[PDB]
RNA sequence: GCUCGCCGGAAGACCAAGGGUUCCUGUCCAACGUUAAUCGGGGCAGGGUGAGUCGACCCCUAAGGCGAGGCCGAAAGGCGUAGUCGAUGGGAAACAGGUUAAUAUUCCUGUACUUGGUGUUACUGCGAAGGGGGGACGGAGAAGGCUAUGUUGGCCGGGCGACGGUUGUCCCGGUUUAAGCGUGUAGGCUGGUUUUCCAGGCAAAUCCGGAAAAUCAAGGCUGAGGCGUGAUGACGAGGCACUACGGUGCUGAAGCAACAAAUGCCCUGCUUCCAGGAAAAGCCUCUAAGCAUCAGGUAACAUCAAAUCGUACCCCAAACCGACACAGGUGGUCAGGUAGAGAAUACCAAGGCGCUUGAGAGAACUCGGGUGAAGGAACUAGGCAAAAUGGUGCCGUAACUUCGGGAGAAGGCACGCUGAUAUGUAGGUGAGGUCCCUCGCGGAUGGAGCUGAAAUCAGUCGAAGAUACCAGCUGGCUGCAACUGUUUAUUAAAAACACAGCACUGUGCAAACACGAAAGUGGACGUAUACGGUGUGACGCCUGCCCGGUGCCGGAAGGUUAAU
RNA sequence: AGGACCGAACCGACUAAUGUUGAAAAAUUAGCGGAUGACUUGUGGCUGGGGGUGAAAGGCCAAUCAAACCGGGAGAUAGCU
C-alpha cells in the first residue's frame, strides 16, 4: 500500500512509502544471517572503480536459497520478511525435516502456504521446476542459467519471465527487458512473478533518503573543468560536444555489447 | 589552529618504523642509504 | 629450583634512602637494588639463602636513568631495578 | 599574615594521546625568565614511581596488512588460499580507612574476590580442528521505579555577639560509612514437564531443529534499588597535650527523618519506525574417532601459583601540536548553592588564580566603552556601524497557499511586594492506626507529617515590578534558486555544486563499465522495479518546427579498399 | 513523526571593527548559520603524482598544487640581465 505522506515539513513533502503491514516485526532468522562488509565503490587496489558508491546503513546479509535443491520434501511458509540487500521481500520457510531456508517471496504467497521443489511438484505460485515440467506461456521467476547453477534471471522485486517456446533441449525466454533468450530446458524456475510488485511506486522525498541507501551524490560532467571531465570547462554554459563518458566513450546511443561467446543464446535483442 | 603534525608513536612506528622499512624492497634500500651515510639513528625506532 | 650460581649474581647493593629506613622500621621491609633482568621469585630465592631470612612478599619497580650534562656533553644513566623486600615478622637483618 | 579582586560546565578535579623527570628536597643566580629576583618548569646534587584484582602483555576477532603452497607478471614484483597478524570492540577478580617532603584500588590496617596448578576424599562417560546455543548488537520516543546528590527538620557540639536589637520560630558547625556476602523487590521476558518419532544441523549425537501424544498452569530466566550484615569497627565537630610553629601525639559527641531529585541506574528493557541495524573467542551443550574401571569429568577440602611491563608529573596546558613561558588548537570522565526551562546567564561553594616590567602624569591622536540639547537617514555606493526589539501567560492575527503553512504575522493587556480566600489552597508525597494475606522488600484502608504551584480579591511602594545579566526589529513590493544541506583551509557562501524528481541511452550476468601488461578485484554475493553513463533539476501548466551539417543506430546490392 | 522549530555544548564562518615588523605565517571582540542529521567526533585503516581525491572552487593531497616532496640526469638550456 502506498502512502503518501502529509506534508509536516518539506522532506516530507514528497515522500511516498510502501507500507506492507505483513513483513515481520522482529528480527531475521540468526542463522541464515553473515556480515556484509561495505566497500564504497572501491576494489582491492583501493581505488575508485565504480563511482557514486558510499555510506549508508548497515546491512547484514542473508543468505537466499537460490539454487532450491531440497526436491520432493514440502515446505510450509513461516513468515515474510524484509530484506536490506534486495529489492524484493524474502520467505522464511521451514521443511518438513526442520531446515529453515530463505526464498524469494513470490506474489500471491502469504504465510502459511506450502511449496515444493522438485520434478513432481505441483503449479502453483511457489513450486521450483525444471522448465521441461513447465508448461509454455506461463510466467516464472527466479531463473537459472545453467542446470544447477542457481536462479539468476527475474529475481528484482516485481519482474518475471515468460517462457515463450520449446525445441528439445532449449526453452526460448522473453525476459523483462524485451530481449528473447534461449535456455537449456533443464534449468530451474520458480513459478509466479515475484512479490513486491509495488517497489518502483515509492518516491525518496529527500537528498538524504538517497545517502540511506548509500547513493553517494552524482556531480554531472558539464559542471567541471576539462581536466576532469570532457564535458567540463565553458565560460557560463557551454556543451558544444558530443555526449561521452567520463572516459570518452559515446552515451546517447552507442552500443556497449561485446561478448560473442554468448551471440548464439540471444534471439531477439530488447527494443 | 590544527598544525599539521599530530604524533603518535603507534602510526609513528607503522609508517616510518624499523620493520616497516625492512619490509620491503626499497625500504630496504633506504636504511641502506643510511648506513652509507653514516647515520646514528638509522630509523624512527627508539 | 633456582640455580645457585644465578642467585649470587642477583642482588647489587642495599639501596640507602630516607625511604628505606622507614621502611625497615614501620613494614619491616629492606631496599634492595637488584639485578635488571632478575624476577620477584630470583629476588625471594636470594634474600632467603644469601641473608638467611625469612621473605614474606617482594615489590619490584624499575627506575628510569636520568639524563645528566657532564660539561656540556649530554648523557644518561642506566635503568636500574629496585626491590621492596617484605620481612617476616620477628626477622632481622642489618 | 590580613584584606581586595577573578574563574567556578572552569582559569577546579581525573585521565587517554603526547611529552619524558618538567615531580620532591637541599643548594646556586652567570646564562635562561621580555625588568629585578633571594624565586622558578633555570644550573647542580640527592631522593621519589611498590599491584594475582588498575592498565598493558595475554585469549578473541573488525576494517585492513602480511601471506606456505598457488595463480599471474621482462626482472623487480602483483593478487590471494590454508593460515597468521591487526583495537578503536568481546574476554576472570578489591573495596573502605590510614599513611609519604614526594607513590598508592600498588604500602599499612580491616574485610573480600577470581582463575589456574598439583594433592587427597567422595562421585563416574570422558573426549573435537566438528554440531548447536549463547556472546550478539539500530534510530527515535514514552513513562515508571530508583540512586548519586541537594534542601529542611531533628539530633549533637559550640556561640549569646566591636553599633540599636538578639535565651531564640536565634547564629555556626557536624550529622559520614564501601566492596563483599545474604535477601530476590519495582519491574522485564517466558507456558512448563514427560514420552514417542524424525529426508535437517557434511559423520555422529541424549544437543538443536521438526512432528506427535500425555500432563501441569506455573515453573524458569533476568533485575536497579532497598533492607540486613560487613561495622562493639572506621570516620567524626571539637577538645586534651606537646610544639622544629610546619606540625606530632591523644581523645572523641550526634551520626536520624522527611521532601525534592537526575542527562546516572533498572534499560543489552518497553513501545514504535524503516534506512532493517559487527565478527570471533571465553562460557554452555552435543557427540566423533578415541579411551575402557585407566585416563579424564564436578564435588569438597588442603596447598601452591598468579609472572613480566607501565604506575612520578603536566595533560584545554608555561610541560602536548603551534620556532616563544605564543590570546590558537587538543579526545574522555566528574557536575555543589541561589535565581533560572537550562550544561544559558548573574553571583558564589569546593578548589584555583590576579595572567613575570613597574611607577607617574591625566595633551593631541588612536583603541574599547558611557551619555547627549534640537532634528531623526538630511550620512552613505548601501541605515555599514550603532541604536532599537527581546520573557511568560492570555487576547488577537492579513494577502496568499502545495491546506502543512504564512505566524511568535502584525497589534495589545497583565506581571513587584504583603494580606486574605487557605495561620500553605489545588496537587504531590505518605507515617502511625486498622483489616486482609498464597506471610513478605505483601494488599487494602487510613490520613499525620512534609512539599507545593496557580488564580481571584484586598492593600501597598517606586519615575519605572519580563526592573540586573539574559533575551526576535517589524511590515509592503520584487529578481534568482524549490527546500535542509555543499564549496574556493588563507580576499568569493552565491543565482555556483548537490538534491528528490524527470527523460534519454547503455547493460541478459563471466553484465555494461572501472582499476589493473596480467591474474584478479569493484559493480554485487546485486540480476532490467537491477546497475552504469549523460542531461535536466521539487511541485503546477507545459515542452512546438527542423535529420541539411555533425554524431549515433540500422541496412548490405554496388563502387572503393589492407595484410595475404 | 520530522534533512521540523527556538536555543547552549559541539560544528561552521555571514558582517563590522581591531590587528597587518600581529598575541596569531588567518586570529581576537561584538553580532551570525546549523544544532536527531546529507550531523559531528576519537582511534585505526585504505587510495600516490599525469596519480589520488573532489555535493566540482582546478578546490585538497603535511603553512607548498594548472601536476606534491626528496634525490639523481645536472654545471638542463638561457640569441636574456
Ligand atoms: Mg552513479
Ligand atoms: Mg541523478
Ligand atoms: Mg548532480
Ligand atoms: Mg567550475
Ligand atoms: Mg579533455
Ligand atoms: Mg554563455
Ligand atoms: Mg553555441
Ligand atoms: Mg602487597
Ligand atoms: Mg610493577
Ligand atoms: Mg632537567
Ligand atoms: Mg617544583
Ligand atoms: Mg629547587
Ligand atoms: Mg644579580
Ligand atoms: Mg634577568
Ligand atoms: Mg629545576
Ligand atoms: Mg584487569
Ligand atoms: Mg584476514
Ligand atoms: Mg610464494
Ligand atoms: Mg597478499
Ligand atoms: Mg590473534
Ligand atoms: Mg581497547
Ligand atoms: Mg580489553
Ligand atoms: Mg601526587
Ligand atoms: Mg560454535
Ligand atoms: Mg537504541
Ligand atoms: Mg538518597
Ligand atoms: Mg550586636
Ligand atoms: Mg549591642
Ligand atoms: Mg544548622
Ligand atoms: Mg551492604
Ligand atoms: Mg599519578
Ligand atoms: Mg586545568
Ligand atoms: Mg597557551
Ligand atoms: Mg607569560
Ligand atoms: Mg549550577
Ligand atoms: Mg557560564
Ligand atoms: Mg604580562
Ligand atoms: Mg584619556
Ligand atoms: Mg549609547
Ligand atoms: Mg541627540
Ligand atoms: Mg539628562
Ligand atoms: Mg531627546
Ligand atoms: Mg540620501
Ligand atoms: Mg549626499
Ligand atoms: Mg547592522
Ligand atoms: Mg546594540
Ligand atoms: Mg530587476
Ligand atoms: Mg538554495
Ligand atoms: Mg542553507
Ligand atoms: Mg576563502
Ligand atoms: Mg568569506
Ligand atoms: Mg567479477
Ligand atoms: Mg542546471
Ligand atoms: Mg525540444
Ligand atoms: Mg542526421
Ligand atoms: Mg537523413
Ligand atoms: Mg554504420
Ligand atoms: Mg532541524
Ligand atoms: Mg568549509
Ligand atoms: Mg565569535
Ligand atoms: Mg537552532
Ligand atoms: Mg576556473
Ligand atoms: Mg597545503
Ligand atoms: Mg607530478
Ligand atoms: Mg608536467
Ligand atoms: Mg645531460
Ligand atoms: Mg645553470
Amino acid at each position: 500500500a502506498v502512502v503518501k505522506c502529509k506534508p509536516t515539513s518539506p522532506g516530507r513533502r514528497h515522500v511516498v512509502k510502501v507500507v506492507n503491514p505483513e513483513l515481520h516485526k522482529g528480527k531475521p532468522f540468526a542463522p541464515l544471517l553473515e556480515k556484509n562488509s561495505k566497500s564504497g565503490g572501491r576494489n582491492n587496489n583501493g581505488r575508485i572503480t565504480t563511482r557514486h558508491i558510499g555510506g549508508g546503513h548497515k546491512q547484514a546479509y542473508r543468505i537466499v536459497d537460490f539454487k532450491r535443491n531440497k526436491d520432493g520434501i514440502p515446505a510450509v511458509v513461516e513468515r515474510l520478511e524484509y530484506d536490506p540487500n534486495r529489492s524484493a521481500n524474502i520467505a522464511l520457510v521451514l521443511y518438513k525435516d526442520g531446515e529453515r531456508r530463505y526464498i524469494l517471496a513470490p506474489k500471491g504467497l502469504k504465510a502459511g502456504d506450502q511449496i515444493q521443489s522438485g520434478v513432481d511438484a505441483a503449479i502453483k505460485p511457489g513450486n521450483t521446476l525444471p522448465m521441461r515440467n513447465i508448461p509454455v506461456g506461463s510466467t516464472v521467476h527466479n531463473v537459472e542459467m545453467k542446470p544447477g547453477k542457481g536462479g539468476q534471471l527475474a529475481r528484482s522485486a516485481g519482474t518475471y519471465v515468460q517462457i515463450v517456446a520449446r525445441d528439445g533441449a532449449y526453452v526460448t525466454l522473453r525476459l523483462r527487458s524485451g530481449e528473447m533468450r534461449k535456455v537449456e530446458a533443464d534449468c530451474r524456475a520458480t513459478l509466479g512473478e515475484v512479490g513486491n510488485a509495488e517497489h518502483m511506486l515509492r518516491v525518496l522525498g529527500k537528498a538524504g533518503a538517497a545517502r540511506w541507501r548509500g547513493v553517494r551524490p552524482t556531480v554531472r560532467g558539464t559542471a567541471m573543468n576539462p581536466v576532469d571531465h570532457p564535458h567540463g570547462g565553458g565560460e557560463g554554459r557551454n556543451f558544444g560536444k558530443h555526449p561521452v563518458t567520463p572516459w570518452g566513450v559515446q552515451t546517447k546511443g552507442k552500443k556497449t555489447r561485446s561478448n560473442k561467446r554468448t551471440d548464439k543464446f540471444i534471439v531477439r535483442r530488447r527494443s | 589552529m590544527k598544525r599539521t603534525f599530530q604524533p603518535s608513536v603507534l602510526k609513528r612506528n607503522r609508517s616510518h618504523g624499523f620493520r616497516a622499512r625492512m619490509a620491503t624492497k626499497n625500504g630496504r634500500q633506504v636504511l641502506a642509504r643510511r648506513r652509507a651515510k653514516g647515520r646514528a639513528r638509522l630509523t624512527v625506532s627508539k | 629450583m633456582i640455580r645457585e650460581e644465578r642467585l649470587l649474581k642477583v642482588l647489587r647493593a642495599p639501596h640507602v634512602s630516607e625511604k628505606a629506613s622507614t621502611a625497615m622500621e614501620k613494614s619491616n621491609t629492606i631496599v634492595l637494588k637488584v639485578a635488571k633482568d632478575a624476577t620477584k621469585a630470583e629476588i625471594k630465592a636470594a634474600v632467603q639463602k644469601l641473608f638467611e631470612v625469612e621473605v614474606e612478599v617482594v615489590n619490584t619497580l624499575v627506575v628510569k636513568g636520568k639524563v645528566k650534562r657532564h660539561g656540556q656533553r649530554i648523557g644518561r644513566r642506566s635503568d636500574w631495578k629496585k626491590a621492596y623486600v617484605t620481612l617476616k615478622e620477628g626477622q632481622n637483618l642489618d
